[PDB]
RNA sequence: AGCUAGUUGGUGGGGUAAUGGCCCACCAAGGCGACGACGGGUAGCCGGUCUGAGAGGAUGGCCGGCCACAGGGGCACUGAGACACGGGCCCCACUCCUACGGGAGGCAGCAGUUAGGAAUCUUCCGCAAUGGGCGCAAGCCUGACGGAGCGACGCCGCUUGGAGGAAGAAGCCCUUCGGGGUGUAAACUCCUGAACCCGGGACGAAACCCCCGACGAGGGGACUGACGGUACCGGGGUAAUAGCGCCGGCCAACUCCGUGCCAGCAGCCGCGGUAAUACGGAGGGCGCGAGCGUUACCCGGAUUCACUGGGCGUAAAGGGCGUGUAGGCGGCCUGGGGCGUCCCAUGUGAAAGACCACGGCUCAACCGUGGGGGAGCGUGGGAUACGCUCAGGCUAGACGGUGGGAGAGGGUGGUGGAAUUCCCGGAGUAGCGGUGAAAUGCGCAGAUACCGGGAGGAACGCCGAUGGCGAAGGCAGCCACCUGGUCCACCCGUGACGCUGAGGCGCGAAAGCGUGGGGAGCAAACCGGAUUAGAUACCCGGGUAGUCCACGCCCUAAACGAUGCGCGCUAGGUCUCUGGGUCUCCUGGGGGCCGAAGCUAACGCGUUAAGCGCGCCGCCUGGGGAGUACGGCCGCAAGGC
RNA sequence: UUCCCGGGCCUUGUACACACCGCCCGUCACGCCAUGGGAGCGGGCUCUACCCGAAGUCGCCGGGAGCCUACGGGCAGGCGCCGAGGGUAGGGCCCGUGACUGGGGCGAAGUCGUAACAAGGUAGCUGUACCGGAAGGUGCGGCUGGA
RNA sequence: GGAGGUAAAAAUGGCAAAA
């Protein structure tokens, strides 16, 4: 019934990323797709389309990984290696610009949805706005 | 469990109990004697503990345990209650206090004498 | 788990400074409660204090703000203000004075007593300061306060010397006696100088008062210090208290003797019964020092109540299963509002404390100044991505339609055969059943084994499976009726109707209970015969309730996949059950095995998850006592929750 | 090579590991402690109804009867409602106590048996029902935590 | 050749203890 389509789409991607396929089919929503724009700034995926599926559309999103290792289990470094949700629908989480987490010392990204649009904690705290912190990825 | 449960049931506290029922876990107490005895230890060990059953200023009555090498208790003495258990003996939770009251410390007693009551000794040394 | 008579509302009065059932008459019959009323227990509340990385947990002692009491209880008077600590009236308890009839008193103010207790001080000096009451003032009162005294109660500062000094005295300890340790430690030699003696000696004090100016502004002058001759300053001058805990591991520091599961140690694991670094002593060492330990309490460690930050297959933990109320949560698109949410400003967030700077006591403790921000809440303005609400719309969720498909799904009625037992007829003999082996038992009164006929109850062989069905318990001969759930195809209609689910409600194997019917086989209890030391058991021969039917109860379990339900996602190989197809093969559901990635402590799970995620409910927090006892509800009882 | 005694390899099961000369369950006897039931007795708080009810505010009277400086007024005084509290009676909670009794926990080596763990020598556990000194046994049904 | 699958026996071992 997709209780969270937003949490569900992170794992399409999680279920994904550990396999190594080369793309996925999530279900479309504006908000979902801005969160992937977000995505495709940073650089952990190669982008997405609007694909359409049975005459209904969905978002073909191009994963991303790293080079092939040497040595035992070659497979290669994730870009992705941690993504979840932290504003659950039985738990909404909203913060303001002081209360804003150091996600991986800087070195992951914080997305969150703000009044002027979704953004990241960096372009967050440069506008100065806050708001319901959606995930954490690095 | 759910976030939902959390706010309907809530997380209970420990709430711990005190081992020493002391009457609002005063340091001590005073009591009188009423017995001086010897008692059998558990089953890893066999002595003879010297002990006995105190009448205190709560109106209760319990068994205290006398430490260190001969002491003067009586019948009808009057003695301070410490606190502390013995694990060898059963029933005993309490210790005695030796040198200010009708107990006195213990006589020829030379590392530890803070406990067991002992008082400095002067023997040109 | 239900509470409510001024209880809830109205009208009019009384009363108050003032609204109000605060109080009174009449009327209406309402008000509160699982968002926990009512009752019980406990407790003054806060700024803050302690801890903790933090979130939090605990606490409310000193100082400050608010409330409430003045032996217990009520009541008013006065007054701007009291239901009044050192004011008044009355009752109870207590103390005291009486000429006995009726009077006096109220330390939870400062000291001090008694009693309780582990335990808490001076019946001190002064109004000089500050503050308060009165007074024009002079000034008076102030156990508010300023100070002093007691107490290692806490924090801070200081002393018990400092520099030299033996290849290393004596004593004492250990020794494989050769030596090693105390140990520069001492003695001894220089130097400095706590305490003490002498002199000097304050800051806190400047106003009120007076004079000039109009008793105003402004200027000038005088008086006063409890602490106290105290701090402090100058001169002189003495080598001048060290103690407590520990030394198996956690935990830092080891040798000897004594003792022999005795004495004893102990916070946990544990040491001691003849050679103990764990007991006792001695030497030595480690830790700290005017202190060191112990006991009691709080936080930590404890991520062992897990929001940050835990779990439920087997360790404690998935409700027996379902239906469903409240509740919690909710698909895609576009507008309106702006409740959550975010930002800016403004107000508040007292002071002290806390954090950071600079200063004053010769340093610090203590103290003065200044700065910096919280969280919250009120107001004004803005933003609208998400949650929320209103409106339009959509189809992938969910439901329905058309047409098929299987199945021990359920209830009622009828029916078929085989077999056991009993009765009857025939025929037929000396033994049959039974065991590991025997015996009880049955049998010449004609048994077992065979044929024929009849009665009556229960269960349905082969099909039959590692199979199917239901939500669970569970369901198997056949027929027919009544009836539920489910799967596929077509993608036709509705259009977010959805998921979970505290309580409630219904189902709930076997055993058991009530009333009646039935009773062939089997079979608790029970009685025999063997076994055995004994047999209340296993083995054998009998055998009643029960097992069976109708109705009503009981509500348990290894009620198990020891795995709650719904949805989305992540390689396949293979067996089978059942739909559909361009039936090789593809595709939908259902039961199984092996297994990618992954998870788990391992066993193991693995699109029938214990994987990766989300919504909701139940449940766990060491073992025993114990699913016990009391209380509540249910039941006819056993008993259940 | 079926059986007794000892031994080797593989495997299975295990609650044993100073290791089956192992472990362990229950009743009985003794000692101590806490707790429940118990003829009841005692105490504390609280609730309801009634009787009496001081001080005092408020409300009438103030008259055949008092005092008053202005009197179709005031004070004293009388009455009434409420009332602290005392009593009488009945309940609700909590606590202490009680002969005796039920089960429980603890206490180094007492008695009786063999239940479980090896197919524990009757596979074990289990809900229920009945019996038995006791672990336990058995009946019906279920589980694999057994073949 | 996949199932159904074989018991006559026989109780007990005082407590506590090593690097
Ligand atoms: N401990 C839990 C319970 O103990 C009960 O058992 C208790 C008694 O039955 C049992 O008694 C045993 C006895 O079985 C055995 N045959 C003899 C043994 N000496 C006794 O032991 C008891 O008594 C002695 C003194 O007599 C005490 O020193 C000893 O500590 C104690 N265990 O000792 C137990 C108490 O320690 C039951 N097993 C049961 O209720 C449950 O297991
Ligand atoms: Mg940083
Ligand atoms: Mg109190
Ligand atoms: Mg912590
Ligand atoms: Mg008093
Ligand atoms: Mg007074
Ligand atoms: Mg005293
Ligand atoms: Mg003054
Ligand atoms: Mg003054
Ligand atoms: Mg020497
Ligand atoms: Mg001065
Ligand atoms: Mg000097
Ligand atoms: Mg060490
Ligand atoms: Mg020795
Ligand atoms: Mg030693
Ligand atoms: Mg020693
Ligand atoms: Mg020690
Ligand atoms: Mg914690
Ligand atoms: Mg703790
Ligand atoms: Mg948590
Ligand atoms: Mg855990
Ligand atoms: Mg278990
Ligand atoms: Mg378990
Ligand atoms: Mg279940
Ligand atoms: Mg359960
Ligand atoms: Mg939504
Ligand atoms: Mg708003
Ligand atoms: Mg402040
Ligand atoms: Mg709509
Ligand atoms: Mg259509
Ligand atoms: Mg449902
Ligand atoms: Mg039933
Ligand atoms: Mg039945
Ligand atoms: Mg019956
Ligand atoms: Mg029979
Ligand atoms: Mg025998
Ligand atoms: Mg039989
Ligand atoms: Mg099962
Ligand atoms: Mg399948
Ligand atoms: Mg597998
Ligand atoms: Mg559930
Ligand atoms: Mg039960
Ligand atoms: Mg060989
Ligand atoms: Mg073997
Ligand atoms: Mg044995
Ligand atoms: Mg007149
Ligand atoms: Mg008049
Ligand atoms: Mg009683
Ligand atoms: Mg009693
Ligand atoms: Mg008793
Ligand atoms: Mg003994
Ligand atoms: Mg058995
Ligand atoms: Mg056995
Ligand atoms: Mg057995
Ligand atoms: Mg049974
Ligand atoms: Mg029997
Ligand atoms: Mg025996
Ligand atoms: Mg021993």
């Amino acid at each position: 019934m997709l209780t969270d389509p937003i949490a569900d789409m992170l794992t399409r991607i999680r279920n994904a990323t550990r396999v190594y396929k080369e793309s996925t089919d999530v279900p479309a929503s504006r908000f979902k797709e801005e969160i992937l724009r977000i995505l495709a700034r940073e650089g952990f995926i190669k982008g997405y389309e609007r694909v359409d599926v049975d005459g209904k559309p969905y978002l073909r999103v191009y994963l991303k990984y790293g080079p092939r290792r040497q040595g035992p289990d070659p497979r290669p470094e994730q870009v992705i290696h941690h993504i979840r949700r932290i504003s659950k629908p039985g738990r909404r989480v909203y913060v303001g610009v002081k209360e804003i987490p150091r996600v991986r010392r800087g070195l992951g990204i914080a997305i969150l949805s703000t009044s002027k649009g979704v953004l990241t904690d960096r372009e967050a705290r440069k506008l100065g706005v806050g708001g319901e912190l959606i995930c954490e990825v690095w | 469990p759910t976030i939902n449960q959390l706010v309907r049931k809530g997380r209970e506290k420990v709430r711990k109990k005190s081992k020493v029922p002391a009457l609002k876990g005063a340091p001590f107490r005073r009591g009188v004697c009423t017995v001086v005895r010897t008692v059998t230890p558990k089953k890893p060990n066999s002595a003879l503990r010297k002990v006995a059953k105190v009448r205190l200023t709560s109106g209760y009555e319990v068994t205290a345990y006398i430490p260190g090498e001969g002491h003067n208790l009586q019948e009808h003495s009057v003695v301070l209650i410490r606190g502390g258990r013995v694990k060898d003996l059963p029933g005993v939770r309490y210790h005695i206090v030796r040198g200010v009251y009708d107990a006195a410390g213990v006589k020829d007693r030379k590392k530890s004498r803070s406990k067991y009551g002992t008082k400095k000794p002067k023997e040109a040394a």
